[PDB]
RNA sequence: CGGCCCCCUGGACGAAGACUGACGCUCAGGUGCGAAAGCGUGGGGAGCAAACAGGAUUAGAUACCCUGGUAGUCCACGCCGUAAACGAUGUCGACUUGGAGGUUGUGCGCGUGGCUUCCGGAGCUAACGCGUUAAGUCGACCGCCUGGGGAGUAC
RNA sequence: CCGCAGAAGAAGCACCGGCUAACUCCGUGCCAGCAGCCGCGGUAAUACGGAGGGUGCAAGCGUUAAUCGGAAUUACUGGGCGUAAAGCGCACGCAGGCGGUUUGUUAAGUCAGAUGUGAAAUCCCCGGGCUCAACCUGGGAACUGCAUCUGAUACUGGCAAG
RNA sequence: AGCUAGUAGGUGGGGUAACGGCUCACCUAGGCGACGAUCCCUAGCUGGUCUGAGAGGAUGACCAGCCACACUGGAACUGAG
């Protein structure tokens, strides 16, 4: 249907923008976890400065203030402007010790 | 203004059918009856006749079976606006060749079926079914 | 030989001033080996109780219509109250494709190759309906030979 | 508890993978093959999985157990026109030559076994001899030859 | 021989002519059939054209900047 | 857009006779008109009445109620291009059961046209409903849509 | 290829409320925590953690990131605009798209036939050797797209015209 | 949303392996452009890969055909290139 219309503008397919807006094509993003306290949460600012929150899961409140951290993609669909996750188990990010199971969450190695 | 006299052919006895009436008048033309006399020889309706001098008339009845209409889809797939084209190895087949099609081709007016028998396409117009 | 295949089960629910009523109801669809369909909305305060009517509603309102060794005749497309469904004959090494409530009701008809694919609206009592119109409207080429005067032999060719 | 119809799907093909010890992927890359095969999909991927070479050692009666039948077709004690095989998903091919190996003579536990065998069943094809050690095929698998309780509409369902 | 035929559009460039043809193409996604008015450089012998004639042009070798084409017949004597 | 009259003038419709012989349909851009409010200049200003003041109910009332009253509402010349600008239904055509009517003609006490109101058959939608003035079957073209807020918002 | 030896040295990963495959006990009291979605923690959490068992995969298994489909969710095939998103406030008008009916002619669009051309590897089929397979390889087909020549005139184009 | 002045063409000369505003001198006053000129952003292209019932969409590493480059920017010589 009215096609001398759509020969004369294009039809233009929708764009589709990522989940995760700060740096695309790219499983994880290293960073400085800056105030690892409120409530469980960090203030990354990246490897280029885009300035993500990140939730943390598991133990390790302890972590430093400078510290280098992992970020991978994910929402936690309980607070707002959360959509990235520390990644338990990288450089400089000690894994939840006390976790014997799910040994791929959190980097927990077994005895 | 009226921009399709075969779509206004079609579109007037598909509700003469949808109505149940008896006959249908409209003026005439060359390609008016040639696909009138293909739609007759492919057995959808009884005859057409020709009336009048300056102003041709084609008076034609229509066809009721079981109380029901005989066809059933009536569809023009080729519009003035668009126009379709399509060569004899890509000729459709309507409902699996229980259906038609109208193939206005270099040798007149016939159906797809008669379109593969002679072995030349042309301009598919419509399907009816 | 019939065949026995449940399709849907709801939760409705009325209002009363003392609270909630609420109730079962039931889409279940049956028929035969070859041809003959009928699908049936049951409705009721216990399960059982409502896939029996709902098998009572099918046995009463079961439909019948032809086809050729299991495959459509020619493609159909139903449509009714916001669905659209496409059934496509297919090849003998094809199987039954189709959705869910599609592919209950063509293995309960027998069909042996049909494509399918269902397109609009995925509520099951709208797809059976439309499905089995679509079926409904599906003619044969004996009975369209016999609408056009020609023969089976003129009308194949 | 009774699963639905995708559970009872997943249940027939799980156990066809445990009673003929087979992995999720070969049995994936079955399913491809038997979808490129023309014809039939389900019962020539069942004629398929009965070319298996340890399901065919142990149907000609070598060994009354697939495990073993594994062990001796690593241990390279099938001889197929006078060649080892050691891999256990070789297919065999119809009217061909297999034999063992003469170092896999010394052989009396699956012999009785085989003995065994012959007591419980005796199918149509694959031809066997304890003494000679050697073994042919006869013609190609029959679908009302085929065992019982196996289901191959609910399978290409499931893997399609 | 590989001749075409098109229209002119001005004649006033001192021996020299632009023509412009026109062809009814299928759209690939749309199926609509559309003009294209592709118009060319031609250069002629001694200005035998007017104002929108139809006429033939051939190709040749490259007489000047993107102009390789020469007047063949004037089928509307302007 | 309605007190009457005069003058100037547009459009519509009807029954017939003659002529041009497709001069036709939508229109991106462009042009014109375009309710009320408001703006500029010059007038006028009865009544109404934004703003504002006072008195009232109220816990408070910057509101709904009264007392007054500026702008505006009135005229002329130019802007203002916005409305729930709606029939929430773009324009031009063809065909497809009927009742009840209204207005306005024309022809033979009756026939056929133009516009319009209400309900309903088929048909169409999710239903409400539309239904010869279709939201039925179609044909031509333009415009607009594609989750809400952000937002008809910033540059 | 041949021998020898103590099976000798050779196994984990995710999940068990549902979608989606499979359960109990203890800690646990909106607390730590889980979570793709519905979302869970009310001193009894089949949903967190620990124990067993089972489930699924297997020298791999979970997580993240990226693309297509599902999504008819950009609809040519394959959608709408009264009330859900969506008919410009209305009219006129240029380019442009469409054009009532018949004759003569052109084949520009259209179709038919023929020829050349679409590198080679992948892709589909028939075979071969890699212990089978992965891999590579021979033949056929596909690459139907493009260009040139000869014919047709039903229709859409143009002119002469009624 | 207008751009272009060697711009578009012609005449004569030069030069290039080779036609040609390629380059000069003189004339003509034009050429392209809503079928998108000009400008801005992005980007090596194709056989192909993935996905899709199809039509399509995304994507050009490793395998090949073509183009461009060798810190950046200009050049020319040798050489058939
Ligand atoms: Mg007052």
């Amino acid at each position: 249907a009215t096609v001398n219309q759509l020969v004369r503008k294009p039809r233009a397919r929708k764009v589709a923008k990522s989940n995760v807006p700060a740096l695309e094509a790219c499983p994880q993003k290293r960073g400085v976890c800056t105030r690892v306290y409120t409530r469980k949460v960090c203030r990354v600012r990246l490897t280029n400065g885009f300035e993500v929150t990140s939730y943390i899961g598991g133990e390790g409140h302890n972590l430093q203030e400078h510290s280098v951290i992992l970020i991978r993609g994910g929402r936690v669909k309980d607070l707002p402007g959360v959509r990235y996750h520390t990644v338990r188990g990288a450089l400089d990010c000690s894994g939840v010790k006390d976790r014997k199971q799910a040994r791929s969450k959190y980097g927990v190695k077994r005895p | 203004s009226m921009q399709d006299p075969i779509a206004d052919m079609l579109t007037r006895i598909r509700n003469g059918q949808a109505a149940n009436k008896a006959a249908v008048t409209m003026p005439s033309s060359k390609l008016k009856v040639a696909i009138a006399n293909v739609l007759k020889e492919e057995g959808f309706i009884e005859d057409f006749k020709v009336e009048g001098d300056t102003k041709p008339e084609l008076e034609l009845t229509l066809k009721y079976f079981q109380g029901k209409a005989v066809v059933e889809s009536i569809q023009r797939v080729s519009r003035p606006g668009l126009r379709i084209y399509k060569r004899k190895d890509e000729l459709p087949k309507v409902m699996a060749g229980l259906g038609i099609a109208v193939v206005s081709t270099s040798k007149g007016v016939m159906t797809d079926r008669a379109a593969r028998q002679a072995g030349l396409g042309g301009e598919i117009i419509c399907y009816v079914a | 030989e019939l065949q026995e295949k449940l399709i849907a089960v709801n939760r409705v629910s009325k209002t009363v001033k003392g609270g909630r009523i609420f109730s079962f109801t039931a889409l279940t669809v049956v028929g035969d080996g070859n041809g003959r369909v009928g699908f049936g909305y049951g409705k009721a305060r216990e399960v059982p109780a409502a896939i029996q009517k709902a098998m009572e509603k099918a046995r009463r309102n079961m439909i019948n219509v032809a086809l050729n060794n299991g495959t459509l005749q020619h493609p159909v497309k139903g449509v009714h109250t916001g669905s659209r469904v496409f059934m496509q004959p297919a090849s003998e090494g094809t199987g039954i494709i189709a959705g869910g409530a599609m592919r209950a009701v063509l293995e309960v008809a027998g069909v042996h190759n049909v494509l399918a694919k269902a397109y609009g609206s995925t509520n099951p009592i709208n797809v059976v309906r439309a499905t089995i119109d679509g079926l409904e409207n599906m003619n044969s080429p004996e009975m369209v030979a016999a609408k056009r005067g020609k023969s089976v032999e003129e009308i194949l060719g | 508890p009774r699963i639905s119809d995708y559970g009872v799907q997943l249940r027939e093909k799980q156990k066809v993978r445990r009673i003929y010890g087979v992995l999720e992927r070969q049995f994936r890359n079955y399913y491809k093959e038997a979808a490129r095969l023309k014809g039939n999909t389900g019962e020539n991927l069942l004629a398929l999985l009965e070319g298996r070479l340890d399901n065919v050692v142990y149907r000609m009666g070598f060994g009354a157990t697939r495990a073993e039948a594994r062990q001796l077709v690593s241990h390279k004690a099938i001889m197929v026109n006078g060649r080892v095989v050691n891999i256990a998903s070789y297919q065999v091919s119809p009217n061909d030559v297999v034999s063992i190996r003469e170092k896999a003579k010394k052989q009396s536990r699956v012999k009785a076994a085989l003995e065994l065998a012959e007591q419980r069943e005796k199918p149509t094809w694959l031809e066997v001899d304890a003494g000679k050690m050697e073994g042919t095929f006869k013609r190609k698998p029959e679908r009302s030859d085929l065992s019982a309780d196996i289901n191959e509409h609910l399978i290409v369902e499931l893997y399609s | 021989i590989r001749t075409l035929q098109g229209r002119v559009v001005s004649d006033k460039m001192e021996k020299s002519i632009v023509v412009a043809i026109e062809r009814f193409v299928k759209h690939p996604i749309y199926g609509k059939f559309i003009k294209r008015t592709t118009k060319l450089h031609v250069h002629d012998e001694n200005n035998e054209c007017g104002i929108g004639d139809v006429v033939e042009i051939r190709e040749c070798r490259p007489l000047s900047k993107t102009k390789s084409w020469t007047l063949v017949r004037v089928v509307e004597k302007a």
